[PDB]
């Protein structure tokens, strides 16, 4: 099923070809445009008042990532390494030993945020909710090197975002 | 005491050119769903001063291929002749009365695309050559039909003398009795300015900065200038020719408030037109000067001459 | 001191003329420049906080680095950062330009822009949202007030 | 005189605004700086050469065409003579000559640019 | 020498005015210029010889050349007139003075003027950069890339080997 | 260069304003992404086609998902597939605003593009609900999709889609009818339908000539 | 909102106010008040001149009125 | 229906406590309307919202003027918003 788009013909009638001769030497179709430009001076804008007014986000939104806590305060990775296996981008460095008191923890848990491609796979391949994209999207830097984020890093944030990050997976894994 | 008259004519006109410039970002903003400048100060009202010494404390380039006698020369001439264009315009009463003033508006104006020209030519970069063909074409575009049509107007006032025009339409506004050539005129000075739909020299989107694309900082400031001092002026001349305010010579500050009103709904005209329609070509431009309007000019033109002597309706002042 | 007093006044002056007055310049690479647009669109409007783009280079005072830097294109890059009369600021935006993204293993592509370019602000992001932009383009304005060009200049 | 020192003011501020554009701020010319813009890749050829022009016909007729606006501005005072009907016929013979070779080059296709 | 230099860049600057103001026109000094990147190498290697501790070394060009003729080549590789007129001693200073009074970065200085006009020592107990493994670049190689951005639009293009090196006075 | 649309390299060779020969230079933004994809796993490499055609991203998400699931003979579930199309035909708009708008800003039309951009933005908003990310949300895989839609999404795509026809008709009534407009892009440009199937067009490129095809 | 962009031009407003205002004060302060004489045709000119003349401090605007004919 | 807006601009110089606490929320903000305040921070930040607002003009903070260690009376940003009111602000959530 078909239409055209251009396959019309004017009407050879005195009225019309008066119409058209009119139109030609009155400039009403132009009148119109300024006429629509015109309506919409006068409508309210859709700009907000940033930073005062923020945009619209959801409890999916992916941001600066951040690694979790059980809530006695011990850590919720466990170097199975499948975020690094996952990525698609390379971004992220593990090594691991066995604790002073045998727990299976890591050493180094680096993230490249410039190679960090914000696909959020490695949260989906977390088992145990260590590794997440929080909230936050404003943390812009004045060098290269304060994005190359190490353990402790992440660790800080993990514990600055906790009572967003919470609230935002109870909101979100009956989905998942 | 005639110095004090100088000052206090060209310094109110490069404040309102400062300020035509966050106007006009303000409606550009409104009529597209935005606000425009509303920051840095209050409603944006600092925002040309900023703009101006932003740009004033910038590093100006001079092009390693460039004239550098002419390249100088251009902007220089721009600004003062966009400033001299203003004297003889009464408001009520002119800075500088001639006989013929229009043709001194007609004379300088013409001078004035010399500026673009010479500009293009001394910066030695094709895009900045491009525009500056592209001036010629469009000065060979507009001028017969606009002294035409100027003259075709003037035939009602009896003289060149701009403050006849005030007199004239003493009782009706000029437009009431020529209005096709209104429309003609306001066409054309859109053309002159190089105003939207007809700004070809810049060429924003099909040539980067066309004529003033190697200027930079103060002087490229300048060419700002000088483009929205014509446009007010235009308008201004616009307002005096077809508008006529009534003069009271015991309160020339009516007059005075009532042609400033006019002219800033012509010049917010303006700026509505630039936001609402798409660019031309310019070889469209050049057919629609010559085919459409110039056969029509001409006509009217005959129209005019014969006119006030079939009415017995000619002016006086021989 | 009086010469104190008054070259820290212009310096203040001229660091809010120019953080006031921000054009960048029509540039943009890849997937980037689609939030950068955004941002200039109505909700965001960055013109009303005084940034507009112009085409032209010698017109422009920031760079904005919206999209991968590939090799056919880093001396095209460089060539136009050169042609910006100073003062001029580059804001590196995306992984791609941070550091290379997606791409940083890659044959053709450079491993971010500052090895081409010297970069004031980063932003984070594939892509960063047009909010996020506009808080980096906010941070080089803060930065920009802080310089002390005039103060350093009376010091020497 | 009063002209003259009208011209001289406005030439002498847009001179002043040029020095103080070209000595108040820091000057840092380096030769890729200076370098001619053609969208970041070098030109081939050079800027002065010959560029051609399409409109050239319609460039010679303004010419022509100019000076017969010459010819018509004195119009306003011709119309205050005693013998209108002469210059009535003067002023419309003129300009059905001028619109008489509008139509000549408009039926040559003098109008339509060289492709 | 180099492209930021203070040396080839000075002498360049000297052509605004008219003519280029020499003490006894240049003809009593004696130069011995030395590229940018040789020296940046040398300090490099001296950096990786183990054997560079305490010695001094004196890092100089390949050839010796009089005033004269080293602005003469300066001014012909830019393609500008060259208008050498003496300038006596005292005079100069003067003008020296004059210039210094500036709160920027001086055009010139009294200073400045001595050591333009003071003759390159010769300390041949010294080890130089050919200690080091650095060949030292000649000027004739390298002043293209320094003066070509002081030459006119109409010699922008001229190469490197049209401008027949000048003079050297070597032993 | 504004409207070079990107990074392209175009040596173009002009008599006065006429041009008689287009060299399209290109590879300004080769990234070499099929070796990439050649390191990665099949689940690795879908984001690379986000990055692709980054004005339509769930199409390319689609093509790559249905190519997969034909090697793999294995089907979507229903569900998936109906988001799937509806996902594709806000794409299909999201494109479409941003062809047409930026089409009329190198023309010279500076306003539709503001007025469409908004709309632009609530359908970014559609993708971050559903995916988290506003424009390479990579839910569309080769199994159906990521995440099932949030309890209140169709409502607000309901609400949308009321009141898009009237932004189309304000749209319409700046550019359709203007003699600018149509001046400056009617018989501009003009291909047959045979030298269009032969030179490998597709799409509306073979629409506007006629050739009744569409996919 | 539009009602924000009216300040800048009341601003615009009131510089352009200033030119025309100005230019009538200055001739009126300039020509005894009143209305500075114009002289498009050499007549009005001899007019002036012979003005000047009679009124004995070299000024066209002094006015000698039916108290200097005695 | 003219003087119904001129009042409600007058009520809204008077709702920010006066001229002087209107031009300080001119000029921080840029901004006049007057909310219903939703709480308060431990660092000084304050909430407001407006239904009758559009979506994403309806929520709003005035930031407050020291946080821990610099004067914040003109230099701002969106990363002083603490998380929970992070989450409120930014529509993730609709409980304070
Ligand atoms: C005896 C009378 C002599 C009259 C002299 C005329 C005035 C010019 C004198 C200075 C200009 C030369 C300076 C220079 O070349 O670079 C300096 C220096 C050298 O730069 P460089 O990189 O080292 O090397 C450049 C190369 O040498 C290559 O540099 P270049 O390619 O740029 O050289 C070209 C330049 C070099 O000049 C020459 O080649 C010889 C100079 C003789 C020119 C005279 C020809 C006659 C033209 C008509 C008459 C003009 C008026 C003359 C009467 C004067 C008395 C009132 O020639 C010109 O451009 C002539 C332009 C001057 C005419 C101004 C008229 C304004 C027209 C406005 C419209 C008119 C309205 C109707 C009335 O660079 C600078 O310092 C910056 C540029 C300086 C420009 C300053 C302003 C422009 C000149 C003043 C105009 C005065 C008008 C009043
Ligand atoms: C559609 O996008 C675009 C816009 O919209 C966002 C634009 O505005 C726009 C135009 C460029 C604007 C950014 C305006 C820039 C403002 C000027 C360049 C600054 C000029 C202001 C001064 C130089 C005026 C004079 C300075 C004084 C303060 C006046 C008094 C003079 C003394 C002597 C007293 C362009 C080209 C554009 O493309
Ligand atoms: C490190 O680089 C250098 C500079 O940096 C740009 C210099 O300016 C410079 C010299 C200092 C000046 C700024 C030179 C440039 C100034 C000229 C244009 C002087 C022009 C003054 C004249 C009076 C022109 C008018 C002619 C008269 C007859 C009147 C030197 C030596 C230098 O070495
Ligand atoms: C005579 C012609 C030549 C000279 C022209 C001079 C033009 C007049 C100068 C204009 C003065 C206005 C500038 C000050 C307005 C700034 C307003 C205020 O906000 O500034 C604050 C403080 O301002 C600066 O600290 C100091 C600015 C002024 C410096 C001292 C004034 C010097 C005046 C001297 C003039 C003499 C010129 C030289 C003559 C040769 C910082 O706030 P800001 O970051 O913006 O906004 C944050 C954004 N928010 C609000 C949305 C969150
Ligand atoms: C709006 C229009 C009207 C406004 C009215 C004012 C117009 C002002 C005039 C236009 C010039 C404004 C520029 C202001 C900056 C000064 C520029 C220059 O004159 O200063 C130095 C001039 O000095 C010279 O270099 C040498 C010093 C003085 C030369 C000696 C000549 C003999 C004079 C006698 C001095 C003895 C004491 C003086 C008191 C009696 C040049 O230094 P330079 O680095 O190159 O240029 C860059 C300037 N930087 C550093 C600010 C970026
Ligand atoms: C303030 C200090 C005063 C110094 C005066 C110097 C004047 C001069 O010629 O110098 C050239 C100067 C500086 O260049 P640089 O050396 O590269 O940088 C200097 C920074 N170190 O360049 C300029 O700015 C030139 C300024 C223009 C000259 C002004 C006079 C021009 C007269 C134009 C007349 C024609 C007008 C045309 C329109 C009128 C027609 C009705
Ligand atoms: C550029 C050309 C400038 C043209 C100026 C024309 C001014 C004008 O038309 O006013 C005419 C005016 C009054 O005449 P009327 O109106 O007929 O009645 C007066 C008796 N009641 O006449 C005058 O005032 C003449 C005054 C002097 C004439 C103008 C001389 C200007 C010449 C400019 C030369 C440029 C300078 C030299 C170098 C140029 C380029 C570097
Ligand atoms: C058309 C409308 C506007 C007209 C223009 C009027 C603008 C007036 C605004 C005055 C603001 C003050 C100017 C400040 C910028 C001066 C240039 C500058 O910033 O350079 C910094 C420079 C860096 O020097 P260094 O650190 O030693 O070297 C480092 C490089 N290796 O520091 C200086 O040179 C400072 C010198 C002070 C400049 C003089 C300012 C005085 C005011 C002049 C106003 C002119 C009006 C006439
Ligand atoms: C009783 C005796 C009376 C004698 C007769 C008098 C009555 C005569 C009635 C006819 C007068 C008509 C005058 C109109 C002049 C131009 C008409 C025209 O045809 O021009 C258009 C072109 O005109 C335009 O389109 C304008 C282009 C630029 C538009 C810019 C924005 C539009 C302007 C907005 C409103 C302007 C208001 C003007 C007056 C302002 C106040 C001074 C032709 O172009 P095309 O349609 O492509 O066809 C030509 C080839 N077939
Ligand atoms: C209207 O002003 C603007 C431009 O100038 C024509 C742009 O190029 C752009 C960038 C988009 C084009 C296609 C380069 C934007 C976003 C814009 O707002
Ligand atoms: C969607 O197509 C694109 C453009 O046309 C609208 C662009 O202008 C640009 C870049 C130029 C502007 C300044 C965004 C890019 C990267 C692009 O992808
Ligand atoms: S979001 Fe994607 S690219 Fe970034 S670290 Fe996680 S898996 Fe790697
Ligand atoms: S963050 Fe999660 S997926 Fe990654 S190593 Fe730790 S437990 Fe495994
Ligand atoms: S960083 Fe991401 S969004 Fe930006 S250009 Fe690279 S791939 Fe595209």
């Amino acid at each position: 099923t078909y239409k055209f788009v251009n396959m019309r013909e004017p009407s050879m009638d005195m009225k019309s070809v008066t119409d058209r001769a009119a139109q030609t030497l009155l400039w009403t179709e132009l009148v119109r445009g300024l006429g629509m430009t015109l309506s919409y001076l006068f409508r309210e804008p859709a700009t907000i008042n940033y930073p005062f007014e923020k945009g619209p986000l959801s409890p999916r939104f992916r941001g600066e990532h951040a690694l979790r806590r059980y809530p006695s305060g011990e850590e919720r990775c466990i170097a199975c390494k499948l975020c690094e296996a996952v990525c698609p981008a390379q971004a992220i460095t593990i090594e691991a030993e066995p604790r002073a008191d045998g727990s299976r923890r890591t050493t180094r848990y680096d993230i490249d945020m410039t190679k960090c491609i914000y696909c959020g796979f490695c949260q989906e391949a977390c088992p145990v909710d260590a590794i997440v994209e929080g909230p936050n999207f404003e943390f812009s830097t004045e060098t290269h090197e304060e994005l190359l984020y190490n353990k402790e890093k992440l660790l800080n944030n993990g514990d600055k975002w906790e009572a967003e990050i919470a609230a935002n997976i109870q909101a979100d894994y009956l989905y998942r | 005491m005639f110095m004090i008259n100088i000052l206090s004519l060209i310094i109110p006109i490069l404040l309102a050119v400062a300020f035509l410039t966050l106007v006009e970002r303000k409606v550009l903003g409104y009529m597209q769903l935005r606000k425009g400048p509303n920051v840095v100060g209050p409603y944006g009202l600092l925002q040309p001063i900023a703009d101006a010494l932003k740009l004033f404390t910038k590093e100006p380039l001079r092009p390693a291929t460039s004239s550098i006698s002419m390249f100088i020369i251009a902007p220089i001439l721009a600004l003062s002749l966009a400033l001299t264009m203003w004297v003889p315009l009464p408001m009520p009463y002119p800075l500088i009365n001639m006989n013929l003033g229009v043709l001194f508006m007609l004379a300088m104006s013409s001078l004035a695309v010399y500026s673009i020209l010479w500009s293009g030519w001394a910066s030695n970069s094709k895009y900045a050559l491009i525009g500056a063909l592209r001036a010629v074409a469009q000065t060979i575009s507009y001028e017969v039909t606009l002294a035409i049509i100027l003259l075709s107007v003037l035939l009602m006032n009896g003289s060149y003398t701009l403050s006849t025009l005030i007199t004239t339409q003493e009782h009706i506004w000029m437009i009431f009795t020529s209005w096709p050539l209104a429309m003609m005129w306001f066409i054309s000075t859109l053309a002159e300015t190089n105003r939207a739909p007809f700004d070809l020299t810049e060429g924003e989107s099909e040539l980067v900065s066309g004529f003033n694309v190697e200027y930079a900082a103060g002087p490229f400031a300048m060419f700002f200038m000088a483009e929205y001092a014509n446009i007010i002026m235009m308008n201004a001349f616009t307002a005096i020719l077809f508008l006529g305010a009534s003069h009271d010579p015991h309160t020339p500050e009516l007059y005075t408030i009532n042609f400033v009103l006019k002219t800033l709904a012509l010049t917010i005209t303006f700026l509505w037109i630039r936001a609402s329609y798409p660019r031309f070509r310019y070889d469209q431009l050049m057919h629609l000067l010559w085919k459409s309007f110039l056969p029509l000019t001409l006509a009217l033109c005959m129209w005019h001459i014969s006119l006030p002597i079939m009415t017995a309706s000619i002016p006086p002042q021989s | 001191s009086r010469g104190e007093y008054v070259v820290a006044k212009l310096d203040d002056l001229v660091n809010w003329a120019r953080r006031s007055s921000l054009w960048p310049m029509t540039f943009g690479l890849a997937c980037c420049a689609v939030e950068m647009m955004h941002m200039a669109a109505p909700r965001y409007d960055m013109d009303r906080f005084g940034v507009v783009f112009r085409a032209s280079p010698r017109q422009s005072d920031v760079m904005i680095v919206a999209g991968t830097l590939t090799n056919k294109m880093a001396p095209a890059l460089r060539k136009v950062y050169d042609q910006m009369p100073e003062p001029r600021y580059v804001v590196s935006m995306g992984s791609c330009a941070n550091g290379g993204g997606y791409y940083h293993y890659s044959y053709s592509v450079v491993r971010g822009c500052d090895r081409i370019v010297p970069v004031d602000i980063y932003v984070p992001g594939c892509p960063p949202t047009a909010e996020a932009l506009l808080y980096g383009i906010l941070q080089l304005q803060r930065k920009i007030k802080r310089e002390k060009r005039l103060r350093i200049w009376y010091r020497r | 005189m009063n002209i003259m020192l009208t011209l001289l003011t406005n030439v002498t501020l847009a001179s002043l605004l040029v020095l103080i554009a070209f000595w108040l701020p820091q000057l840092n010319a380096y030769s890729e700086k200076t370098s001619p813009y053609e969208c970041g890749f070098d030109p081939m050829g050079s800027a002065r050469l010959p560029f051609s022009m399409k409109f050239f016909l319609v460039a010679i007729t303004f010419l022509l065409f100019d000076l017969e606006i010459a010819l018509l501005l004195p119009l306003p005072w011709a119309s205050q003579t005693n013998n209108l009907k002469t210059m009535l016929t003067m002023a419309l013979f003129l300009l059905i000559l001028l619109a008489a070779s509008l139509a000549y080059e408009w039926t040559q296709k003098g109008l339509e640019w060289a492709e | 020498f180099g492209r930021e230099d203070r040396f080839l860049n000075y002498f360049a600057s000297m052509r605004w005015f008219g003519g280029v103001p020499l003490i006894s026109l240049g003809k009593e000094t004696v130069k011995q210029p030395v590229y940018i990147v040789d020296v940046s190498k040398g300090i490099i290697n001296a950096i990786k010889d183990p054997d560079a501790k305490g010695k001094t070394f004196a890092f100089v060009g390949p050839n010796r050349y009089l005033l004269f003729d080293l602005v003469q080549y300066i001014f012909a590789v830019a393609y500008r007139p060259f208008l050498p007129y003496p300038l006596p001693h005292f005079a100069y200073r003067w003008v020296g003075r004059l210039f210094e009074v500036s709160p920027f970065e001086p055009w010139t200085t009294r200073d400045k003027v001595e050591r333009v006009h003071m003759s390159d020592m010769t300390l041949p107990h010294l080890p130089g950069l050919e200690d080091l493994g650095i060949q030292a670049t000649p000027l004739e190689l390298k002043a293209i890339e320094v003066l070509r951005r002081h030459r006119t639009y109409r010699w922008l293009t001229s190469e490197m080997e049209d401008v027949k090196p000048a003079k050297t006075v070597n032993i | 260069h504004p409207a070079a649309h990107g990074v392209l390299r175009l040596v173009m060779e002009l008599s006065g304003e006429m041009v008689r020969k287009c060299d399209p230079h290109i590879g300004l933004l080769h990234r070499g992404t099929e070796k990439l994809i050649e390191y990665k796993t099949y689940l690795q490499a879908l984001p690379y086609f986000d990055r692709l055609d980054y004005v339509s991203m769930m199409c390319n998400e689609q093509a790559y998902s249905l190519a997969v699931e034909k090697l793999l003979n294995i089907q979507p579930p229903p569900r998936a597939q109906w988001i799937r199309v509806l996902f594709g035909e806000i794409t299909r708009l999201l494109n479409h605003i941003m062809a047409v708008t930026t089409h009329a800003l190198d023309i010279g039309a500076m306003t539709p593009f503001f007025w469409m951009f908004e709309e632009r933005e609530k359908m970014f908003e559609f993708y971050e609900r559903v995916s988290g990310a506003r424009m390479h949300a990579a839910y569309i895989r080769p199994g159906g999709v990521h995440q099932d839609l949030p309890l209140g999404l169709l409502d607000d795509i309901y609400e949308f889609s009321k009141n898009f026809s009237f932004r189309i008709d304000e749209l319409e009534e700046m550019l359709t009818n203007n003699r600018i407009w149509r001046n400056r892009t009617v018989d501009i440009g003009v291909v047959t339908a045979e030298d269009a199937l032969n030179y490998g067009f597709s799409g509306v490129m073979l629409r506007g000539s006629g050739i009744q095809w569409d996919l | 909102m539009w009602f924000e962009i009216l300040p800048g031009i009341a601003v615009m407003a009131a510089c352009l106010f200033i030119p025309g205002m100005a230019t009538a004060h200055i001739h009126k302060f300039t020509n005894g008040g009143k209305e500075k004489r114009v002289a498009h045709f050499s007549y009005q000119w001899n007019l002036m001149e012979r003005d000047r003349r009679i009124s004995g401090v070299n000024r066209y605007h002094v006015t000698k009125g039916l108290e200097n004919i005695d | 229906e003219l003087v119904q807006v001129l009042r409600r601009g007058l009520q809204q110089v008077s709702g920010h406590g006066g001229l002087r606490g209107y031009l300080r929320v001119l000029f921080r903000a840029n901004d006049v309307r007057v909310g219903t305040l939703v709480g308060e921070d431990k660092y000084g930040n304050k909430y407001y919202e407006d239904n009758k607002q559009f979506f994403g003009r309806h929520r709003w903070v005035i930031y407050t003027t020291e946080m821990n260690g610099r004067d914040t009376f003109w230099d701002v940003d969106g990363s002083m918003v603490p998380p929970e009111w992070h989450r409120w602000l930014h529509c993730m959530t609709d409980d304070p």
